[PDB]
DNA sequence: ATCAATATCCACCTGCAGATTCTACCAAAAGTGTATTTGGAAACTGCTCCATCAAAAGGCATGTTCAGCTGAATTCAGCTGAACATGCCTTTTGATGGAGCAGTTTCCAAATACACTTTTGGTAGAATCTGCAGGTGGATATTGAT
DNA sequence: ATCAATATCCACCTGCAGATTCTACCAAAAGTGTATTTGGAAACTGCTCCATCAAAAGGCATGTTCAGCTGAATTCAGCTGAACATGCCTTTTGATGGAGCAGTTTCCAAATACACTTTTGGTAGAATCTGCAGGTGGATATTGAT
């Protein structure tokens, strides 16, 4: 009592994302008491956009766990999500299209 | 006497402000004495092979003074430096003449 | 009357273009157009004038790059004639779309 | 003060050829004009878009050199020539 | 040796109390939530350091949210951000 | 106030290869963004090898990986030799 | 007896790797080939199984990625049929060449 | 080696790719290709090995060349 | 498009085992509280350089006419790549050891940071130099018509 | 093939905008002396990693046959290039107010730096369960043929 991440309502630990940044600046730079705050929301909300879109593709095949599948379809299929992270998705395979020339 | 980091590694480029703008982009908490030592011998080394190159595409069009052309002919009919700078602009460099074979008159 | 055949000044202009390094998009139109487009982002904004060049030197230099990809996608489909299916094959194998 | 309007159009089929010869192109279609003015409209947006991040951050009014080569480093076209 | 899973576990519990998440699949979250991190770091450390400082603050993480995200993804990332600063300043 | 630059160092060296050669501003310009490019490319290569291996000190020997792994083949051998001749040369006071 | 027309089976198959994520190039090969290039750069390696693993997903990604631009080129040429020139254009436009 | 990737694996990734039809001589043209992806990866995975002084190639080290190469890869450490 | 056979698919269940989830304990983070610092924000303001105005000129943009040759269409056949059934061997799989080796500690020598205190190389303009842009004219292609 | 009709060199010429030198403060490099880490070297673990071995299993190589795709060939409507007239608006050259960057100071609010005290998330064994991968039986799709 009490973490900075339970002050700041977050679940995405305020703590350790401060250390990292400290790490990445030196002890010759500087963070604010804040940024580790803001860092950690954005990196919760950008999570939760995925967990949210994934979890819809898995309940929509009618299945409880989110796999690597299910990124990769919730991923690709967002218009927003598939520009921000053009990574390789281990395991995810490829969204079905067939070129109309290619149809009987 | 006061004897020059540059000189004491041999150089032309300055080894202290390498070391100070080491220092400035916090990179790391600490920088090794040879770090600015070997990086300056680096940038020394590639800017001596762009201008060696430059002067050179500046004697074949018959000129003195090296401008962007000079250095855009001799980044990009370079094939390592040309992919060292593959994602890189060179303002008012123009582009190699490069007209494709199917584009000529059929004599 | 003399009269080049069709193909033989577009080869000369080739060499030529090839040859300069100047800007080919008027200065004060695309001076404007980088006017429009950020007031439109932002009002009451001002420009270096260097900030503007160097506009418009990656703009033209993007510009050039593009149409040397579609040249290419146009020779592969056979033909000397640049095409708009050719400009958007390109960007979308360089990742633009 | 005044509107600004239509300043695509300054963009001109002259101007487009041109750089299409610079880019070793023979022959050009009717429509590539248009698609031209598109796909520079595109490119420069984006590019004002982060300059100009870079300089409400920085509390400028005034957009600088730099905040275009920053912005230009963004989007992988680095620069050379301006800082 | 450090991990996100526990904090990608609480989010996924949030948005979806039934859902559970693969192991792979975990995986993939963490190197998503590193790979972010080092972006909007790097970003906002770039930024100070165009603008001669030395601090990374949360305006700088801010202005990287709006140069990496791409927008409705930014407004909704930078009004989640605000909404935890201001609760976490107000205590 | 005082910009600094790489202007004078590029003038030498171009001295050394091609001493009867000039260099226009506007190419020293470009000259300048090479160095700063190549220098942060560098740096930046350097610091994220000494974060991976847990290491606070960015030293010749990062300098040198970094090196190898941003120029491709002939310029990163030569680069090294003269990286490395100059520390040798360096630390024999 | 029976028999399916030519690219009956090709849109089947199409349809069934499109579907799966399962790696496609068999791994003891695919492991036999890395541990040779790699020994060019540094002999006697040992290999965490997930970096073979990870190079091979991120190869299979990669070649992936790379037939669906091949593809568009083509087709582009007004084809059905992918052939090395179609690679080589993709790879020219993605600057990987 | 390299023949070690077989033409119906190669068939296989074109087919995950949306290829209805393959010319003979493309089996030949993707082993060069792929070779020259591994050769790039490698090396620079290596060169990360090598700096650690280890003689073991991580899966951190293929992540980080993959990463440096721009084809980040998810799902193994970043 | 239907008459009929051949295989693909697609449902809906189902049972196993590889992964998951849950549950039980110990150190490095992470939080509190003091004390000490300091980077960068507020407050003039000197002073680049940005916007704007004017005005004269010609380089180019615009719009037109005309027809050369291009893109698009159509047709055809040699032949390349798909489909398949055949027959075999390489990859998969699953412990089992064995060992090489990543990953920890324990000194401390070497190296790096820090804090002053002198020294000097690099910078901002002033002062001098001089490559070549731009303008012109004959020599040398280059092209396109008979 | 010759030539006419233009385009394109190529070299010779010379003042001026722009480069190369010359000076004059100063910020920042270098020299010391002291304090502080660091991250190598040896002496050793506990993994994972390589190496067999050893089934059977699939998946690959193989050759035949022919559907249908790619290219080569041929036509032609009409798009797009070349040339031209006409004149607009860009370019060039200056000058001017004044916006607003930016260069020095100034002192807190906000930062680091400890010395603390708690607690959390990483880990290594316990306690299910999701869904893979099969096995049905039912249409479906696909291909040859009144
Ligand atoms: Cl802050
Ligand atoms: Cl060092
Ligand atoms: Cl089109
Ligand atoms: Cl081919
Ligand atoms: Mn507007
Ligand atoms: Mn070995
Ligand atoms: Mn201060
Ligand atoms: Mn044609
Ligand atoms: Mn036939
Ligand atoms: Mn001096
Ligand atoms: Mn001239
Ligand atoms: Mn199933």
């Amino acid at each position: 009592a009490v973490s900075r991440s339970q002050r700041a309502g977050l679940q995405f630990p305020v703590g350790r994302i401060h250390r990292h940044l400290k790490s990445r600046t030196t002890s010759h730079g500087r963070v604010g008491a804040t940024a580790a705050v803001y860092s950690a929301a954005i990196l919760e909300y950008l999570t939760a956009e995925v967990l949210e879109l994934a979890g819809n593709a898995s309940k929509d095949l009618k299945v409880k766990r989110i796999t690597p599948r299910h990124l990769q379809l919730a991923i690709r299929g967002d218009e927003e999500l598939d520009s921000l992270i053009k990574a390789t998705i281990a395991g995810g395979g490829v969204i079905p299209h067939i070129h109309k020339s290619l149809i009987g | 006497k006061a004897k020059t980091r540059s000189s004491r590694a041999g150089l032309q480029f300055p080894v202290g402000r390498v070391h100070r703008l080491l220092r400035k982009g916090n990179y790391s908490e600490r920088v090794g004495a040879g770090a600015p030592v070997y990086l300056a011998a680096v940038l020394e080394y590639l800017t001596a092979e762009i201008l060696e190159l430059a002067g050179n595409a500046a004697r074949d069009n018959k000129k003195t003074r090296i401008i962007p052309r000079h250095l855009q002919l001799a980044i990009r009919n370079d094939e390592e430096l040309n992919k060292l700078l593959g994602r890189v602009t060179i303002a008012q460099g123009g582009v190699l003449p490069n007209i494709q074979a199917v584009l000529l008159p059929k004599k | 009357p003399h009269r080049y055949r069709p193909g033989t000044v577009a080869l000369r202009e080739i060499r030529r273009y090839q040859k300069s390094t100047e800007l080919l998009i008027r200065k004060l139109p695309f001076q404007r157009l980088v006017r429009e487009i950020a007031q439109d982002f932002k009002t009451d904004l001002r420009f270096q004038s260097s900030a503007v060049m160097a506009l418009q030197e990656a703009c033209e230099a993007y510009l050039v790059g593009l149409f040397e990809d579609t040249n290419l996608c146009a020779i592969h489909a056979k033909r000397v004639t640049i095409m708009p299916k050719d400009i958007q094959l390109a960007r979308r194998i360089r990742g633009e779309r | 003060r005044k509107v600004l309007r239509d300043n695509i159009q300054g963009i001109t089929k002259p101007a487009i050829r041109r750089l299409a010869r610079r880019g070793g192109v023979k022959r050009i279609s009717g429509l590539i004009y248009e698609e031209t003015r598109g796909v520079l409209k595109v490119f420069l947006e984006n590019v004002i878009r982060d300059a100009v991040t870079y300089t409400e951050h920085a509390k400028r009014k005034t957009v600088t050199a730099m905040d275009v080569v920053y912005a230009l480093k963004r989007q992988g076209r680095t620069l050379y020539g301006f800082g | 040796k450090e991990s996100y899973s526990i904090y990608v576990y609480k989010v996924l519990k949030q948005v979806h109390p039934d859902t559970g998440i693969s192991s792979k699949a975990m995986g993939i979250m963490n190197s998503f939530v590193n790979d972010i991190f080092e972006r909007i770091a790097g970003e906002a450390s770039r930024l100070a350091h165009y603008n001669k400082r030395s601090t990374i603050t949360s305006r700088e993480i801010q202005t990287a949210v709006r140069l990496l995200l791409p927008g409705e993804l930014a407004k909704h990332a930078v009004s989640e951000g605000t909404k935890a600063v201001t609760k976490y300043t107000s205590a």
